[PDB]
């Protein structure tokens, strides 16, 4: 299920359960736009920032 | 529904505004002291699907993301404030202005407007008024027994009498200068008023601080180049046709989807 | 259930292509506009092993992967205005947004605000901050960035500022925002500012404005092609629906 | 909105300026201490598709 | 083309760009294995009939 | 479909042809201008049946099946003929009769080459061209000049009040190239050398195949006005024909899709 969702506190999670990566479940900046790479890299861009 | 429809609608509206500006320029080609105006366009926002420069993979970035346009809009219009051609009318109460500056008139409600159309008359009270009744701000008052009126290059107005040989000075026809002439707000009857864009007007005598002189007996003609206008008309007609064809194609594909 | 989604992706791709075509046709008169083309590429292939050469890879739809701007040189239109500037070659004028960041533009159409500075149509000021004085009898911008204003009673014109311009090692990666402005991204290199005519920078023409590089005939042919592709691709949906209905009838 | 149209527009403008200087010279043919004028033209930038 | 995994993938579509280092890449970030490097301040890029 | 992608190339070729025609017609009065003509080229071919393949044990195909792809404008060239001379009665106007280009020092330090001869003198007395650029041999004219004489030799001589013979101020050399058609044509009526163009060869006028210099004349553009009208008729008709081809393909596809 690739329908990834981000919570109010930057917690990446598929329906019901958090997504994990290196270490524990991954957490992103609070409201940054998320881009998913072709190899699994997560780029986060804080809005308004250049 | 379909975004291309709205994009083409914006294009059609932009072409319509361009045609309106061209028609306005052509209409008052014989207006004295008229400045042609050109519209400037720009594009609307862009919808970014993939952020440029984002990590395409490890140690690699996306060379260029996916961004889709939205349309165009006219952003502003600029008047070419250049020197027009002078035409002679042999009338002694018409003055053209060479260089920069504007004559100052007082609108009836009490405000001040700045004009460039020099063709004046004299009211029943003897004052010097513009074609329209607004009196010139320095308040030139011509006496009754007037034979000839001389307005010098430096803006000093004198009138000759019958008895005494020496002409009598009547006033000074000084003129105003702005930081940004293009920023003046334009209203009817060849009048401009100061806005926030144009700096505070500063009055000056003609021929000093970069203010132009006065030529009596001539009127400044509009700086409209009809040869450019006709080619622009051809361009806008063709662009309007192209955008209409785009609208038609979008309608055709939407209809085909509907018939499904 | 099988070809419906593939045909949906095809229709979406044709719709996006039509969108970029319409956007290109819309701003055919915007100064300094650069035409865009979208590029697609097919999606992942599923493979079915043979029992026990193998093969049998069933594909799926197509997706738009990027859109690129053709950063070419446009024709020059004459306005007779003394503040319009056109670029000869490569380079972008540097302008400062009111927020504090910096943007870059190709549209040379400059005016002067009440303070005498040089701004673009919209209020943004050119970053080197050319400060034209009052009583400017005439203003001239030469091949280089030198801006000289002649004053009454002065023999030698007084230089009032220098108009540098910036270049990038990858201008296609510049992010585009409204009103003909670009912001540098990670893909685009760090901006390098230089005087015109040196280190690959262009020259400046006074009184001319750069046009847009849009080819109307190409757009019309692309319009015909995309309309026909969409019309054909609808047939896949129609046939799939009919055969699925025939299947579910029994 | 094609390149040929803009090229022809520039040509028309150049011819108009030439006619303007001709008419100016003819107008003040009887002005003492007057010197004639002649305009000089140059071609604009060239866009290179294939580099020579 | 050099894949992120390190293996080589071979393609037919011709649509290339340059990244922030000037290296020639495809539309998507993948690099062409011969690694043609285009310097900055370049007036024009020519790709001849051969691979030069 | 293929026919659309062929007719599109046809339309683009006609458009480039019209563009070069319009460029030639625009600066018909630009001194020292050389007309430009475009040469096209057909694109690659798709071979379905290879010509010369063995049709049987003995016979072979006379001509296989090949399908064209379109046309591509391969290049454009400039005709370096000799334009007519026009008299201006100006002492500083030079017209070159033959072959060669005046060398000019660009501000950046590089060197350009031009054929339009119409010069002035800056405030320092140096000989410059219209545009501010100076002639490379740096001909300097004193302030006490009465007249400027530029003989067919290329030697610039100037006369002064109360003198018997004029004093030579310099020699106006000119450069010729092995292939002047290969000169990269930058704006402002200037050419710069490239790899295709040979190394410049500087010489005095009238020697080693160089041209001569006439003072008081300007070299007019060698644009044939009569030929442009018929070229325009041909270009317009070809464009209309290709447009009709596109329309036919569109009608064919439209009939096909509603099947």
């Amino acid at each position: 299920n690739g329908n990834i969702q981000v919570g109010p506190t930057g917690q990446l999670t598929i329906q019901g359960h958090p997504v994990i990566g290196e270490g524990g479940p991954i957490t992103v900046p609070e409201g940054s736009e998320i881009t998913i790479a072709a190899d699994g890299t997560i780029s986060a861009l804080n809005p308004g920032d250049p | 529904m379909i975004s291309s429809l709205w994009i083409a609608k914006t294009g059609l509206d932009a072409q319509q505004t361009n045609m309106d500006v061209i028609a306005n320029n052509l209409a008052n080609v014989s207006t004295n002291g008229f400045k042609r105006q050109r519209a400037v366009f720009e594009d609307l926002l862009y919808q970014t699907i993939r952020q440029p420069g984002a990590q395409s993979s490890e140690q690699t970035t996306l060379p260029s993301g996916l961004q889709i346009g939205t349309g165009v809009r006219p952003v502003a219009t600029e008047r070419l404030h250049s020197q027009g051609n002078l035409s002679q009318t042999n009338n002694s109460k018409d003055v053209a202005i060479k260089g920069q500056g504007f004559f100052q008139v007082m609108l009836p409600d009490g405000t001040s407007a700045y004009t460039r159309d020099g063709s004046f008359q004299v009211d029943q009270n003897g004052q010097l008024v513009t074609a329209g009744g607004f009196q010139v701000q320095p308040a030139i008052t011509i006496p009754a027994n007037a034979l000839s009126i001389t307005i010098g290059r430096d803006g000093v107005v004198s009138v000759t009498q019958q008895g005494q040989a020496a002409p009598v000075q009547v006033g000074q026809l000084n003129l105003t200068t702005f930081m940004n002439d293009t920023g003046l707000e334009s209203i009817g009857e060849n009048l401009y008023i100061e806005t926030q864009s144009s700096g505070a007007p500063n009055e000056s005598t003609p021929g000093l601080n970069g203010a132009g002189l006065l030529y009596q007996g001539y009127v400044e003609t509009s700086n409209v180049n009809v040869a450019e206008e006709l080619v622009n008309m051809i361009q806008v007609q063709r662009a309007y046709e192209i955008n209409s064809k785009a609208v038609s194609t979008t309608d055709q594909m939407l209809q085909k989807l509907t018939q499904l």
